[PDB]
């Protein structure tokens, strides 16, 4: 039992060189597959091409197969997906169907599609979906969803602003050039929607240089609308960088946190002793040595106690700030005021 | 719910011990008293802000009764509850110790009774290694 | 009346997946009539199409027409707009304007230009001004106006000195190249104004390739300005990235406040006494248990207690900052050693 | 504006009660006192820290007649109090209960005296539902 | 001399509608006289154009003569620049030399340049030297300066590392296509300066399309190389805009600082006594109420005082730091240790 | 000795005008060189470049190899390459490596290749990578592998994902167009390989023009994907920009540190004390004025010290935080209860 | 410079008056009251820790010598006092009125006598408007 | 190492002088002032935490042993005494002088005794005009 969790955790979770290693290791594999494949078209050697490339292919799928499946019996260390009906669970997430698929369909083609046109148009697909594999870890993804979810109405209302201003730049162009025809005898802006087209092109920086205007109202719209709308475009790069760049700041502040320690034992121990207290049997009223009345505000006490320490944890959790000094200060301060009264009230 | 809030006005005349319907830090610190308990002032406070949405400093029995309304069994505090468990977890598999588990529970934070603890070890199937999977101990305790 | 509120609320701050969804569809909607309205300048199918089309574009109209007024009407929850009057004004807002244009447009257009050049040149300038609700949520147009406004500087300084360096260069240019022509057997640079826009094409990064230099010279200039400039150029983007980056952080941050509560209750509170005050024999004397010089020092004494609350209160919706740790930790030091003073003076 | 001035020379001999021409916490603490309040220290330096302008401490009587000419009845005054009475406002829409302005003028921060609440209510017009417009307020107690 | 001191003040650092308009007003005629200098060359109005065009130049360069003079006097309000000498001075600012040139080169080419080659092409040479004063305001040059004098180490790096790996990318492609042959018959890559030049209109996302690689290694250089470095190229507009946007923030704090005041009268009353000093006759002495060994230890604690504000008075200007709230926290507590050993004592 | 550390200096970090200058006249010395070497391809001048350039060349190489090892040479006064072996080890450095290739190739390739194709081909890298020092500083360079290392994550997944998006939009792509025939009668998307490179030239805002969809279908994939993809593309550049100026912003901050100093030589006394623990003759001993079991003991207490001092250290050079002000008050605050109780106590 | 130091040793020794070579707050303190001052303790703290720069908390009398060494004269100190002026400036122009002067001068931070401001005010060319150029005073009191 | 641990034991007694296996402030104290030093309690509890890993405040034996472990001799505190070096080090080079380093052993920090810092001195070479090289120091006291 042991070996298979070093195992999942192996292939899952995996540091040092020869783990990360590994996987490069079968990607300069599958490199290997790629030259031979399309070498296989090159007549000096297709001779040698043609042998080694109909089995490199069933080698690869064959040997995925298998570390899919030990991979999939070895993953049973995790509480969630131990047992049966754990796998079973387990296969429920993504990159589970992702290599399910990956395995079946080079199965499926290369069974049936070896003796044909939409299998090799399938095969490139899968020389494709195969390299889906080379990151492999999940956490991270969730910042990026968040830093999205958090910026989703300024990205919203730029993209919608200057796919707008498109659209209108291209209506005045597109009435403004209509009648031009180009040098080479043709009439660039057909209808509206190639002047769209052309604009969408430019708009994003991209200038391939089929479609120009030729009048100076055409280049004047162009270069206004142009200079003007170009930086509303590029601005999400340009705020998911800062994006990251602040969250990851921040993240790496809050790798310092200990104080989760005793706060988790006290909310642990809390909410077991809440559940416990259920049993007028149980033996946390060994803390208190016939409690007609006790037990109801005991439940009280302990419920208050336990929410104290679940809040608390959290707070266990995010970064110091302002508030938390502003308040522990006065609060000490206060507690003072306090004990002056307490000492002048003595030499009362 | 009229039996409920029949319990719970007895449970709030318990604390209340006259007429005013609200809850002091002293009329809270004398019933831990009684009990044998010995509170701080600040730890009363931040007991009593817990309760309270009126920010007044003392607890009204609709304050009660919204405490004792709301539920442990919960979507939020199941999860809290699993995020605690990971700290004294090695490796994050979803097992832990036993005896590492007693030590924590005897030493760290409120020190428990060894007849708890003895009764708390033996509430899950303990065995397989000494490997215990807390979110049984979670799926117990969120039974409610 | 309470139906009215829920409608104005569901069309105006909707949330939910059913109300989002609703202008999805019709989101599709316009999407069929586009499809048909296009799909009518062919012959295979115009017999459906001139069917469904002159159909489609009423059924748009009417329906929105409906939709508007609709709402209209239920905006009366707004204390301003409630009444007549107040739906006047209401009116006064900008997306009134908008769909108000838009309805009545292709009302006239519609009844008018039926049996027609310029009608059809604006039945386009209609699907197009029909598209603008889509997302109708107006708070954060505050936010882009203000950080452009805070950042006017710069970009005023970037955009002068960028577009400056175009017309230099350019002009140098101009001298290099007004002699040479291209391989083709035309020249490039004709004028003046012809190097100009070819610079304003090259200095975003366009790149249409319809105009390049050909002497060393001139690649040169090309090379050193291009590669100079359009950095500045670009800065606006990342700028304004960065900007929404921070305000946002800092505004989340904001979510946390509620001392705004009491302060607010109090700011209130003293506000109505003030004026309350003005009253002679109004209730607010019975605090004060004839009053011949007692009158204006209250005054005098309420008047400042409310100028605490407001500054007070403005402060209890601006986040902690140091300068309030600073102050109040001295605050209450300062009062401590004056209690010392107390009792060490007691002890005298 | 002389005998605006008049009147404010007069109510500032009602705070010097000598002949220095500043009016100190002391001085201003007498004179609440003397009326049956007990303010704190610190209330009184905040309280007299937003009408100097000198950073000295007291209130000379060109501080004084700076704060008493300056208009309660303001562009951004209104704007504020506006600003403040959403907070107790159910979905934004102009529009607060009966009730739940009593029950927050009586309890929260200062505490009104009811009959003063009984007035308050009673200045706007509350029937409809029970709902009051408190723009109808804020230009009430903004017609200065 | 009240009303020169207003109207410098009206032409330095004007606000208000119409004063900013009164500049955007002369920025409208010279627009007018860009339209008819070009129009000139349209023979259809040749006739109005000659008329009104001679004319036009030198109604601008009179008027602006006269503005530019009337500054000058104007700007005696500066102590720097008061007085005679203190003109010449002002004289010395860039902007003078700016409007100098600007109008002495319209007066020499309007009087001699009129009856020819090289004086109208100096003449677009004015048209473009008289905008330049739009602006017109310098504080934040220096942000500008400053940002980039921070940033100098990075922006070197980048630079540097950029157009570096274009150089041996550069090579590597020459190596690979200087045997090809376009299909118009040509060779594209003629020597290795030809790849360099595609080469950093290349890497800089402009993308002319006269020189493209044919061969599959060509093409793998590029796209890498491209793909790559790109980044690295465009990394300082991303840069700077994040660092104004950062500055402006903290400036933005800034604003609000208020303890320069007494700080100000501190410092300022210390050093003139301190000056003062060096008389022994002087009235400080009026302080201290022969002195035969106390004037030289005066003399200390006087300019040690002077220090104190001094050094403060720089931070009164500076934000508050946790550093500030650490050290006088730490005082205050350790005056109470003391206060409390006074007490401890007296009860001794 | 001293001048020799003083000439190092000079070299290795250098400042005044003087110094970068002398750099910088190097480099115009160099311009020269590249001047008469790429003239002597000019006939008419081809008969005072031949003798001018054989000469510079060998000029060059002399000089560089003399600054080289007066360089190494004076380089002794490091420490850890002090002395012979240090000077081997100092070797061991990179740019030592860098300027040693330089010159022995020149070396060789100018003592052999006189008198020879590939030898011209060598001459041209040498030209290249003799301007490699014009640095020279190593520390920030460790800056930019910081950040980039922080962020690998990021980097990797926008990659991940914009090249995987490349990939995919090229595959439909090719689809859609492997059937029609450019105007000039060639089909542009003969391979997917074609479409693939057409893809990556456009996804990085390049567009050469030279392949160019014509289905509107095709046309609607490249738009999409573009205007998609793109930003993703781009946002290396905007993170590493706002990395660098927020690194830098905490660096300025950094800057203010001077705790350093008594920490250090607390430190340092404990280390060294501790060490001379182990001899129980040494002269440590004196502090306690036959010593059996207070050795032991002493040695912990010593250790510990050392501990603290070492933390503390580390400590005092990072910059403040809420979590110092925090516990430090908190503890003063304890304290002085403590002190409470003691004065309470003393009335009891 | 050795009749310099040797004045700079009188002066210390004036501050020493034992054969410590260190100057406490205390030593300090007791020469500033035999003048009749009363400083605070964390003045004369703020005061010693500008001179030192061992961080002990006394001034030897290299730092005593370092102290009187450097000068005010200076290209930084001119400026600051320069940007001290603008404070007060109205309009930036360089002029101040002269009762604006006096009023800050004898009331502000520490308070001048009346006839120190005598004298203050007629150092400089007040008349043409009651306006004084700044930089003439600054000029003057950096002259040394 | 069980003459390792006997020897740990012995000195954890030393401390210990009781049955309980922790190590208190005053407990430390004690012993402490009896060698005649008079720390402070926020030196002891400084010095405190940083032996337990608990939190608790106190020093267990396995912690004694943790501590007692871990080797002076090391990749980091070697570097963390090098970079403690450079403060005093003028142009970096690796060699301080010889009168520096008496000055700041003598005066900064903890100040040594001359006799310590005589034989500090000598520790090294320390002619060939006064320099002498730290990381021969450094490897010397990290020889362990």
């Amino acid at each position: 039992t042991h070996v298979q969790g070093r195992v999942y955790n192996f292939l899952e979770r995996p540091t040092g060189w020869k783990c990360f290693v590994y996987h490069f290791a079968v990607f300069l594999i599958v490199l290997v597959c790629l030259i031979f494949s399309v070498l296989s078209t090159i007549e000096q050697y297709a001779a040698l091409a043609t042998g080694t490339l109909f089995w490199m292919e069933i080698v690869l799928v064959v040997f995925f197969g298998t570390e899919y499946v030990v991979r999939l019996w070895s993953a049973g260390c995790r509480s969630k997906y131990v047992g049966l009906w754990g796998r079973l669970r387990f296969a429920r997430k993504p990159i589970s169907i992702i290599d399910l698929i990956v395995v079946v369909a080079s199965m499926v083609v290369l069974c049936v599609g070896s003796k044909a046109t939409s299998a090799i148009r399938g095969i490139r697909f899968l020389q494709i979906l195969r390299m889906l594999h080379v990151d492999r870890q999940g956490g991270t993804w969730r910042l990026l969803g968040s830093v999205v979810f958090i910026h989703r109405q300024e990205l919203i209302t730029t993209l919608y602003i200057g796919f707008l201003g498109l659209i209108f730049s291209s209506y005045f162009v597109y009435l403004a050039e209509k009648d031009a025809v180009n040098e080479s005898g043709r009439v660039e802006f057909g209808s509206y929607a190639d002047a769209l087209w052309w604009g969408v092109v430019t708009v994003t920086t991209i200038g391939y240089g089929d479609k120009v205007p030729q009048t100076w109202v055409g280049k004047t719209i162009a270069s206004c609308f142009s200079v003007f709308a170009i930086s509303f475009f590029a601005l999400p790069a340009g705020i998911l960088g800062s994006g990251f760049a602040l969250k990851v700041q921040q993240k790496q502040r809050q790798k310092h946190f200990n104080r989760q320690i005793p706060a988790a034992a006290s909310l642990i121990q809390t909410a077991w002793r809440c559940y416990a207290a259920e049993n007028p049997d149980s033996s946390t009223w060994k803390i208190y040595i016939l409690r007609e009345h006790h037990r109801a505000t005991i439940k009280v006490i302990r419920r208050m106690q336990y929410f104290v320490a679940k809040k608390k944890f959290q707070q266990a959790r995010k970064p110091y700030d302002v508030r938390d000094v502003i308040e522990q200060y006065s609060q000490g301060h206060l507690n003072l005021m306090v004990r002056i009264k307490e000492l002048q009230r003595r030499l009362d | 719910t009229e039996e409920q809030i029949a319990e719970f006005k007895e449970a709030f005349s318990l604390f209340d011990k006259d007429g005013d319907g609200t809850i002091t830090t002293k009329e809270l610190g004398t019933v831990m008293r009684s009990l044998g308990q010995n509170p701080t002032e600040a730890e009363l406070q931040d007991m009593i802000n817990e309760v309270d949405a009126d920010g007044n400093g003392t607890i009204d029995f609709p304050e009660f009764l919204t405490m004792m309304a709301r539920k442990m069994k919960d979507t939020d505090s199941e999860e809290e509850i699993r995020e605690a468990f990971r700290v004294f977890d090695k490796d994050g598999n979803g097992y832990i110790s036993a005896a590492e588990l007693r030590h924590v529970m005897t030493n760290l934070g409120e020190k428990l009774t060894d007849e708890e603890v003895d009764e708390m070890i033996r509430e899950a199937d303990i065995d397989g290694d000494g490997q215990v999977n807390y979110e049984e101990f979670v799926q117990m305790m969120t039974a409610k």
